[PDB]
């Protein structure tokens, strides 16, 4: 009753979700801001390794999703509690569906920042600072899911 | 009894939370259609 | 009583609401869409406006059509009298067959009587044909009200 | 994507209904027992709240329709911006209709004893307040939108010529019949409904 | 008309206010009674033009300066309406100016073949059809080096889909072909935009106002090809737009129209354009039908086609004022009442 | 070496890059209407 | 068991549908054809009463719906068979969703017919013939529902 | 159990569907081809009774629906097998949703054929040839529905 | 009589009373702030008199905050369905009313602050229109504060 | 019965949605108003560090979500009441779907304001004044969620 | 239990669906090819009976449905197994939704080939060669349903 | 029984149907979209016609991939089959179908863009074949997955 | 604990591992092929240099194939419901992340091969962005392998 049979469904779908929606947000952040790099580094090919910052900050989101999908996974198990499955589903969603937003906000800022920082060199620091404010959203989702996953098997009978 | 799964209380929580979610989807589709008049902000 | 269950006034007040809401929806489409065409010719020949208020009046009659059947359904609903499920289904059907009847008639009056009024500033001989097409499109709700009245008297 | 969900919900409803009907259990989808066993306070409070909600979402709808065109039409002719405020007023009265019906309905909203809770009268006055809140909120919604449209046309025909506002105010009168008729019907529907006892 | 006034409430009511400044027939008769351009200025000062020629002061006042300033305030009113536009409305305003961008492209690349100076071939350009690389069309002669250098970043770039550059640079004969073909592709794209995203009351009355532009351009191409063109019909059919009322049966007969009767018998089968090629000035027939199609586009209320119907009517108003001021300055008054007034 | 308005520096860079296929070293230095220099 | 209490629901919505969808089709056929009548009799005023035949042709559809809905209404009963409710639901749908089709057809044919008949006087007979072929669809729906409604309460029992 | 009470529901909505989905394909074939007749015969009105063959072949499939609706109607009963209701639903769908396809095909082919047969008069025999293939699609559905309806009450029991 | 699912409706009413009201207030702030920013680039001295639509949209959100606070002080574990659905109605009323009033203030406000820079006589016009759209939130607040008083009786 | 097994589901959804929808709101506020910074600091980059205020006021909404997510996370339990799960669901939605609105308003006002502040420098104070009214929406949602969460486990059985 | 009362439902839906979707595919393939013919031979009407090949090959994939909707119709009994109804539904769908795809392909290739074969006379061989690959789709669906229907009553009880 | 219920061949028939249905949809898109490019780039270059039919052969191989798995699932259906058998026959059918659909989309898009530009540059013919090989191994992978699922359909079943 | 409907989730996890990775690889191959066949008309020498986005798309489908084979060889009739849930999670983890990786590879590859003919130095930037886009599917591969390593670990 307290640890039913359908209990690892929520944990497995949370472990899936924490990398699915995270990789979808990171893929938007990679593609949308790679369009800008492939459009502006035709004129300015010297700025390839300088404008690569939004793609890396999109990949750090996917690293945040990977490090929660590998911590929900080793806390899974047959005849685990339904509470543990609900906590793992919540920690899956908190990383995934907020890293989705952070990846949107990294891609659609970083493309305009790469379009702008080829014209004005002083706009690059502003691009990095806005991308830090866009990547701290996925960091906040990481913090919420780590504090949540810490209570998944804490004194659970 | 009405049902054992779809009881009298679950099935009228899922009507309240469907009406509220309908109003939410409508209002978010109103705010999503909100665009800025950029021509009155540029120099030209 | 197995023929008069206690959930039967749900379908009677649903008949009231379907008789009123959809008929005033048809009346509102018919008065707003036609008032667009009446006010569109407000500058070009303003003297043809007070003659052209007929698709607004014939749209407002479609709300009286729903008002009559809403009063006649709400007069058969009391918490102390017995009220069969047959009566509730019948009031649901007589509100439902007047609401969409007046809705379709209001759509027809709104689409006819603004194009007609808007082309009437060019040809002053259109008015008899406009009134005739408005009568043919306004008897659509009268048909539904006749069905609703016969159905109300049958179901009680 | 919304059409895909409309088709998916329809397919799931048809598959569930035919599965429930083929296996001899088709009376388990029982809408009458659903109406008998849900609480009448849901229908009553939902009708009151949707009455005062859907009157206001029609009043505020008409207010921006004949407000934005009044302000646009008042740029060249600013002598309409006070006379033509009766088109705001005619689409604003459909909110006071829903308000004074919602308060009269909430007067019929007391605590019913649990031994006679799903009775004939308590369930009647849940159904009546629900549909008489719906038929007032929706009627005032549609009336507010119609009066807003026929006031937005009047606000521009007023700025065209001054003698046209008197002629097109009549269309706003025939449009504002509708909210008063909903006001009448929602009072006739919950006229015989008693309190919750 | 239920979702119109969200983004287009203020936009329409000002354009509806701009409509009331259209000069009526009595305000045109009061202009035809003038004796001097100064009297015509003072007569226009009582209308909604009031004090637009105030910085002129009766000495440098010519009949072209009136056409300059009366159209300049049209352009500034169009820019004010466009600056308050957003979403599909702003895109609709941009699609109007694309047809003036095409005329400014075709006027800018003829001022370089004739080697006329770049500062004086740009004051004759249209102010609404301005894009940022418009003066830089004076850099090359051939079509490929003017597309691939300048006209790729312009919004006229999808319209160079059938302009076949055979490495002949430019004479005056093929710039008109490029102009007609850009306007053909533009009429196609803007008809598909009106059919796609513009709502339904502003769809049917804008498809007619735009199919009329296509029909007038088809008749003008098929009739100007008699005198100053010797082209094949398979190459002539790439210049005629296919959106209009006149396309599927009559532009075929306008394509193989070798004579004036090949045009006249082709336009006798269409119902609303028959009799245009029989009597009277044909340009006046097209401008009269344009104004009769713009008049009954103001009679539908909640429509963004009122912007098109306003600016074409205001352009016809500037043309009528220019014709009257040309009549009362050159002292010819035999055809002063040749203006067009449906308002 | 010359002066230019700052809103036309990018379009002059793009037009000269499409005219000379590559074949240029384009700089800009802001002059401190706002303007800009170019080499 | 065989004449249940919820059995007049199907007959009630069948009586409703034969007005709902039939008046919707008749309204489409009157509206879309009246647009063409009012658009072509601007310059052709003498053809104003020859062009009403699409609108009359669409009103006969609503008369078809009216007849079948009244004839269903006079067979609704409280202790009604579920077979009778199924037959009345089928007869209501058979008039409604076929009169909607005939109204779509008359509304799309008739405006083009009154737009072409103002330009060509010999196209009027062709317009009337195509409108007969369009009205016979709703006539077929009425035939099906009158043959169907006559079988409700023939061998009903319990 | 073998002939339940809800068994005439499928027979009633198979009697209804065989005229609903048939007439709303016949209406498309009438309307879409009639706007091609009324727009073409303003210049060639001598071809008016020759271009009306798409409207006739769109009216024939509605008769194909009418025959199957009558034959499904006269096999309905209060106590019929659920197999009979399933077969009648299958026959109604087989006529309706294939006569809808035949009407779509006749409507799309017919206006393209009548607008082209006035430029070239040797395209009329090609329009008839394409339109027979477009019209036999409903005859195939009628064959399937008649072979179903012959199997409806053959070896039914209970 | 007082089930286990009864504080769902009160908690979701307390939720919706601030959610829908803040959605309406956000539309009324954003759409009418676009008009302020578009107007005050050519005539910037009208900046602090055009600020009235976002203030009225803020008053709407205060009206929703009041109902949310007054609903969450009547929630309990063992409340009846009467209290639960009456808190739900008190949430829905001010929710739909603040949402409608905020949409109306947003659509009227940018048009008003655009017409006020062209015609100075339209400031009193836009204020008198926005006062009618402001009190619609009051018209839902009345039903919300009346259903609050019938919570535990 | 008062403390069922499916009761931590609503609490975990309330812990998730508080950071998810505020990350969506902050992501839209960072994104839409950072496109305007990157578009208007290619011409006047001297005011790059004062246009950053829409991005900061958007990122405050994510902190509003983070506080409520931590305070709901440290009140979850296996045997909590269904009342506690309902209150935590309400407090999650009251911060999330209100900070989503606040972030929409901050993004729209910031993108409309940093584009108009380079043409008129007096519009900056008006932009800050409108963004304060846009940020107090999320502040009101924070107040509602804190008053729910104080009521969450008070007299529970 | 193996032969329920609701078992002929799936067989009747399969017998209907065998001809319904092939009529839709054949209708699309006849409609677009007929528009292509009637628009390609107002100038060259000598190619009228030559270009009739897409209409014939679209009409064959409706005979493909007419075969299986007779072979399924003559195996419908009142007391038939549920296995038989499942196979007849699978056979009806296998012919129907494959002949619908074949009709889409024939309808696109048909007008794309008859509008171009009026210019190049030896595009007709290529049009036939592509329409054979478009018509073997319906032939494959026919083969699948004929192999299903030879098993619907093989060893049933 | 319990491991082998009566509704167990439903999933097997859906897996036998879907494997040919979705591969026929994919192969039809890959034939039509890439045959538009063949019929458009032959009116000027007709000598490369028997070599531009590579993207329709590579799309028709996807339909053969669907046909093989549909035959193999068809010859494994039984009345008293396990529910595990029906589950992984549905899995094999979806693995072939919804991957051959994607392979058909990729073959159609790539083959259209390749035969559109291969008439201009003759060196792109060896490039578009190398891209269509990567577009056709997408369906070959689903073929491998379904042939590995079909080898376990009746292996250790009870 | 080990029910009859338990291998349904495993069969859906075996299907969805190859289905969505093939959809992602098909979007990548289509976008990159439209890019190549429009940029190698004028520059045919760098045809075989531009096939790298198509290879990066195909490695996503290989990632889906490996997980689908490993889930296929762990199915069974009498398996647990935990095993079916883990196999469903491992199928979706690689599938709906390889779909996103394929979307990113297609968009980046199209935009990079359309601009790499103009600037030859953009190729080493396109490869570097496609590495970050392919690691997005490698992450789903790692999550799927770590799930499938625990599908039958302590199972009764």
């Amino acid at each position: 009753e307290l640890c039913p049979v359908y209990a690892p469904f929520f944990g497995a779908i949370g472990c899936a979700s924490a990398i699915i929606f995270t990789s979808l947000g990171a893929a938007y952040g990679t593609a949308k801001s790679g369009v800008g790099i492939c459009a502006t580094c035709v004129l300015r090919p010297d700025l390839l390794f300088k404008n690569i910052v939004p793609v890396i900050m999109a990949g750090i989101i996917a690293i945040y999703g990977l490090v929660v999908s590998v911590l929900v996974c080793y806390s899974l198990g047959q005849k685990q509690a339904l509470y543990t499955g609900f906590i793992q589903l919540g920690a899956g969603l908190s990383v995934g569906l907020s890293g989705l937003a952070a990846g949107f906000a990294i891609g659609i800022v970083g493309d305009a920042g790469v379009r702008g920082s080829s014209q004005q060199p002083r706009l690059f620091v502003g691009m990095i600072l806005i991308l830090i404010f866009a990547e701290v959203l996925g960091l906040y989702g990481l913090i919420v899911a780590l504090l949540l996953n810490s209570r998944a098997t804490q004194d659970v009978v | 009894i009405l049902s054992s799964i779809w009881t009298e209380g679950l099935l009228m929580c899922l009507i309240v939370s469907a009406l509220l979610l309908f109003i939410l989807i409508v209002a978010l589709s109103w705010i999503s259609n909100l665009d800025i008049t950029y021509g009155a902000l540029e120099k030209s | 009583n197995i023929y008069a269950p206690l959930y039967a006034p749900f379908f009677g007040f649903a008949g009231c609401a379907a008789a009123m809401v959809l008929s005033c929806l048809g009346a509102a489409i018919g008065t707003a869409k036609s008032g667009i065409g009446i006010a569109g010719i407000g500058t070009f020949k303003p003297e043809l406006i007070m003659k052209s208020l007929i698709p607004v009046v014939m749209s407002g009659i479609l709300a009286i059509y729903g008002l009559v059947v809403a009063v006649l359904i709400a007069g058969n609903l009391s918490p102390t009298e017995d009220y069969t499920l047959f009566n509730g289904f019948m009031h649901l059907s007589c509100g439902l067959c007047v609401g969409f009847a007046c809705l379709s008639s209001g759509y027809a009056i709104g689409m006819v009587g603004d194009v007609g009024v808007r082309k009437y500033m060019h040809q002053p001989r259109l008015f008899v044909g406009i009134v005739l097409i408005l009568i043919f499109s306004e008897v659509l709700g009268l048909y539904g009200m006749i069905v609703a009245l016969i159905l109300n008297t049958r179901g009680s | 994507f919304s059409h895909f969900l409309y088709y998916l919900v329809l397919i799931v409803v048809i598959v569930y209904g035919l599965y429930k009907l083929f296996t001899g259990h088709g009376s388990d989808i029982n809408f009458g027992k659903f109406l008998l066993r849900t609480s009448p306070y849901m229908w009553a409070n939902l009708g009151i709240a949707l009455c005062v909600g859907l009157s206001v979402v029609g009043a505020a709808w008409g207010i921006f329709i004949t407000g934005s065109s009044m302000i646009g039409a008042g740029v060249r002719a600013p002598r309409i911006t006070t006379k033509n405020l009766i088109s705001i007023i005619f689409c604003e009265v459909v909110a006071i209709y829903g308000l004074i019906i919602a308060i009269v309905f909430s007067s019929k909203l007391t605590v019913a004893t649990a031994e006679n809770m799903y009775s004939k009268s308590n369930l009647y006055t849940g159904y009546s307040l629900f549909w008489a809140g719906i038929t007032v909120g929706a009627s005032n919604l549609i009336c507010g939108i119609a009066v807003g449209i026929t006031g937005a046309t009047a606000a521009i025909s007023d700025a065209a010529d001054s003698a046209l506002f008197v002629k097109i105010l009549v269309i706003e009168i025939f449009g504002s019949i509708l909210g008063l008729l909903g006001l009448i019907v929602g009072l006739l529907m919950a006229g015989k409904a008693s309190e919750f006892q | 008309g239920v979702y119109f006034n969200i983004d287009n409430g203020f936009i329409e009511g000002v354009v509806r206010g701009y409509r009331n400044g259209l000069l009526s027939n009595n305000q045109y008769i009061n202009l035809t009674q003038c004796d001097t351009l100064e009297d015509l200025k003072l007569q226009l000062s009582s209308t909604d033009y009031g004090n637009f020629l105030s910085s002129v002061s009766s000495e440098s006042l010519t009949t072209s300066l009136i056409q300059e300033y009366a159209s300049s305030k049209l352009y500034h009113e169009f820019n004010y309406i466009r600056d308050q536009s957003s979403g599909s409305t702003r895109k609709f305003m941009d699609y109007i100016t694309y047809g003036y961008m095409i005329d400014n492209v075709a006027l800018m690349i003829t001022g370089t073949i004739h080697d006329r100076d770049k500062g004086e071939i740009l004051q004759r350009c249209h102010p609404l059809g301005w894009f940022d690389t418009l003066p830089t069309l004076s850099v090359a002669t051939d079509l490929e080096s003017l597309y691939e250098t300048v006209l790729v970043d312009t919004p006229l770039a999808p319209y160079f889909k059938n302009c076949f550059d055979t490495a002949e640079e430019l004479d005056d004969m093929n710039i008109e072909i490029i102009r007609n073909k850009l306007y053909k592709a533009y009429l196609e794209d803007f008809y598909n935009f009106v059919t796609e995203e513009i709502p339904e009351p502003a769809k049917e009355c804008m498809q007619t106002l735009l199919g009329f532009e296509a029909d007038r351009r088809s008749i003008n191409i098929a009739l100007n090809s008699l005198q100053s063109s010797d082209i094949d019909p398979d190459l002539k059919s790439d210049l005629l737009p296919n959106i209009g009322k006149l396309y599927p049966l009559a532009t075929f007969h306008l394509a193989q129209a070798q004579d004036f009767e090949g045009v006249r018998a082709a336009l006798a089968n269409v119902y609303e354009y028959r009799g245009f090629l029989e009597t009277g000035n044909l340009e006046d027939h097209f401008y009269q039908l344009e104004m009769e199609l713009c008049r009954d586009a103001f009679t539908q209320q909640f429509a963004i086609s009122t912007v098109w119907a306003w600016m074409k009517s205001k352009e016809q108003e500037v043309r009528n004022i220019t014709w009257i001021a040309e009549c009362i300055a050159q002292n010819q008054r035999e055809r002063i009442n040749n203006y067009i007034s449906v308002y | 070496t010359g002066s230019i308005r700052r809103t036309k520096v990018d379009i002059l860079n793009r037009i000269l890059w499409r005219l000379l296929r590559g074949n240029l070293i384009f700089q800009n230095f802001p002059i401190e209407v706002e303007k800009d220099c170019f080499i």
